RNA sequence: GAGAACAGAAAUCUCCAGUAGAACAAAGGGUAAAAGCCCCCUUGAUUUUGAUUUUUGUGAAUACAAACCAUGAAAGU
RNA sequence: GGUUGCGGCCAUAUCUACCAGAAAGCACCGUUUCCCGUCCGAUCAACUGUAGUUAAGCUGGUAAGAGCCUGACCGAGUAGUGUAGUGGGCAUACGCGAAACUCAGGUGCUGCAAUCU
């Protein structure tokens, strides 16, 4: 029984990891704005690695998170590119799932080679009603054991809507 | 332990230093741990304290500064405070003694029974 | 673990439960100490769903003492049954528990405001108790920055928006605006005050309406309070567990 | 006096026994509990080898 | 620890555990809605009057009142 | 007796696993014009308690559970120790006197105000 102990989205991060920092992230920048209709945020290098060609402080990757509507139909649209085949993994044990793409031109958006082509990564978080004791300042908590997502229901759950496979 | 700042110290009143580790501020005095002295005056964020300390064979007189959160109330008279009391009282009932104190005395005669408790012999 | 439970120091018990912040209560509750007993008297307002209080209170080593507590169920006696966690609400909450303590004290004294973990921010329903209590004339220190309509662009404030505010101008402009472009909204939010068919005027006056009772009679007429105490106790105890 | 001794020393190692086998189940679950750990972190710091990471200044 | 295209032991992202095992000028005390990191505003690291401890010489720290000040809604600092 | 708010003492309260919770409240939860802040009304800010839920949180019981606390004619008058002797080659005499461990028992107590079938 579930009236209230349903599974729904919370939300969606994008994500985008770029080799080399400048227009490249700029552009990268643009694309995930476009594609969100919000502005998203620069993430910098935590240290400095010198195999990756990269150092510290030098904004090497950009991304952004969508809740609402807009999450799932992003996701759907983003799910047509893996036409909802996932994998046995995939899903986290704590019950959240996520992909990544390469060509996101193979939604919607087209070629243009004014900026090139960039690859993303979805990475999605499920919960129920209830989240907020461990979110809030006053009042603070944890969930029960019986509440917690697991990958077991976020696999059902996706067995259900979405009508996909397993794929081993 | 907010019990330690609901605390009045009136001037006269006889305190122990006993200083905690959790404030880094005003931990006093090295060696002015649990020692024992009176307040002179008190202003806020701190209180007065005196102490007798001996230099050579004098009883020298050290007033000091001290935060409340490491002073604490003295239980040292306590029982000199009961007894002065319980003296009034007695005094009273006398004039409607050995309200002094005594040293343990040797304990009277009495008489031990048999009844179920009889003496069981034993040896090593 | 074994090791880990046993070197694991717990905090206080109000504090694992997400309640006080006792590095604001110290600041408070310590006073001067040259001057001995001198209460310390503090106005806690706090917000839950559906309900709001408002007490002040004195610390002692017994625990706290309540000397006057009011809250928001008393004002449907005073003439609203609608919106009692609102800012207007508070307000009158906060004037209610002002004019009480100074009838008891029968001067008409000095109360420091306790936010709990509210954020301050402008606009804030602790700040219109605030208001509502310098209203009744408590003298409580505080600055003119965090009343709404404070211009973050500069230091300055329009008294006739927080006026507004008071009288519940965004609720009305909102009910209008909500009214003339739609009625799912409207029939879903405002179902007691569809019934009602309630004013903006009107809804002014009623918060006039129960200023002035308040200020009649704010002496806490109590509860009712049916069915005694063994009857609540042996109903509850049906359903208490017991070893 | 052989049939004496002998149940009263039996019983007491009866005690011995039981005393012996709880101690032995308690420090045999630690035991396993400690190994396993130890072989985690030995994976652990096989793989943080790789990683140049001068402990010292701040990277 | 589990998890996500290129991306691997270390590039960025998300969740769980995590009394401190991190940081605060290397096995130690103290500090977790902080004494730590980020953010907002400032530059009380300011003058005058006396008091205490370390110490007869000062300096150091300490509390204490009046002013000019900063800060926060405030208690207060 | 239950619950809410403010607290005191700070594990007898904490951790882990399961279960129960009529009513009351608390809580999730519904919405985003304004006050406000967010990459993102998720947090924070505001509005109506209306759409609806005890699923969760919270409260209480349960476990030859972990830990924490108390006690022991528990260890034990033991170890250790002050004093004396032309005592032996460590005991005796007058005296003081533990702790660990083991065993047993327990698993929050309370103050102020308000409120509830």
């Amino acid at each position: 029984q579930n009236p209230m102990r349903d599974l729904k989205i919370e939300k969606l991060v994008l994500n985008i990891s770029v080799g080399e920092s400048g227009d490249r992230l700029t552009r990268a920048s643009k694309v995930l704005e476009q594609l969100s209709g919000q502005t998203p945020v620069q993430s910098k290098a935590r240290y400095t690695v010198r195999t990756f060609g990269i150092r510290r402080n030098e904004k090497i990757a950009v991304h952004v998170t969508v809740r609402g509507p807009k999450a799932e139909e992003i996701l759907e649209r983003g799910l047509k590119v893996k036409e909802y085949q996932l994998r046995d993994r995939n899903f986290s044990a704590t019950g959240n799932f996520g992909f990544g793409i390469d060509e996101h031109i193979d939604l919607g958006i087209k070629y243009d080679p004014s900026i090139g082509i960039f690859g993303m990564d979805f990475y999605v978080v499920m919960n129920r009603p209830g989240a907020r004791v461990t979110r809030r300042k006053r009042c603070k908590g944890t969930v029960g054991n019986s509440h917690k997502t697991t990958k077991e229901d976020t696999v059902s759950w996706f067995k259900q809507k979405y009508d996909a496979d397993v794929l081993d | 332990h907010l019990s330690t700042y609901l605390k009045v110290y009136k001037v006269g009143d006889i305190v122990d230093i006993k200083a905690n580790g959790s404030i880094q501020k005003g931990m006093p005095h090295k060696f002015y741990q649990g020692k024992t002295g009176v307040v002179y005056n008190v202003t806020k964020s701190s209180v007065g304290v005196i102490i007798n300390k001996m230099v050579g064979n004098r009883y020298l007189e050290k007033r000091l500064n001290l935060r409340v959160e490491h002073i604490k109330h003295s239980k040292c008279r306590q029982e000199f405070l009961e007894r002065v009391k319980a003296n009034a009282a007695k005094r009273a009932e006398a004039k409607a003694v050995q309200l002094k104190r005594q040293p343990a005395q040797p304990r009277e005669s009495r008489i031990v029974s048999t009844e179920g408790n009889v003496p069981q012999t034993l040896a090593p | 673990s074994s090791a880990y439970s046993s070197r694991f120091q717990t905090p206080f018990r109000r504090r694992r439960e997400g309640k006080t912040d006792y590095y604001q209560r110290k600041r408070l509750v310590t006073q001067h100490k040259a001057k001995y007993n001198t209460p310390k008297y503090r106005l806690v307002v706090r917000f839950t769903n559906k309900d709001i209080i408002c007490q002040i209170i004195s610390s002692t080593i017994t625990g706290d003492v309540v000397l006057a507590a009011a809250y928001s169920h008393e004002l449907p006696r005073y003439g609203i049954t609608h919106g009692l966690t609102n800012w207007a609400a508070a307000y009158a909450t906060g004037l209610l528990i002002a004019r009480r303590t100074l009838q008891k004290l029968g001067l008409d004294f000095k109360v420091f405001l306790d936010i709990g973990l509210q954020r301050t921010t402008t606009g804030a329903r602790v700040f219109g108790a605030l208001k509502g209590a310098s209203d009744g004339g408590l003298y409580v220190p505080h600055s003119e920055n965090r009343f709404p309509g404070w211009d973050f662009e500069t230091e300055e404030i329009d008294p006739e928006l927080l006026r507004s505010y008071i009288f519940g101008g965004h609720v009305s402009q909102y009910m209008e605006e909500l009214a003339d472009d739609d009625e799912e909204r409207f029939s879903e939010l405002f179902k007691g005050y569809l019934a009602d068919d309630i004013d903006a005027d009107s809804l002014e006056d009623i918060y006039t309406s129960a200023h002035e009772a308040i200020r009649a009679d704010p002496a806490f007429k109590p509860t009712e309070k049916k069915f005694t105490k063994e009857q609540y106790a042996a109903e509850s105890k049906k359903y208490r567990q017991t070893k | 006096l052989k049939a004496l001794k002998d149940e009263k020393e039996e019983a007491r190692q009866a005690k011995i026994t039981m005393l012996k086998e709880r101690r032995e189940k308690k420090e045999e679950n630690e035991r396993y509990e400690r190994l396993a750990a130890k072989m985690h972190a030995k994976k652990v710091e096989r793989m943080r080898r790789r990683e140049k990471r001068n402990k010292a200044l701040k990277e």
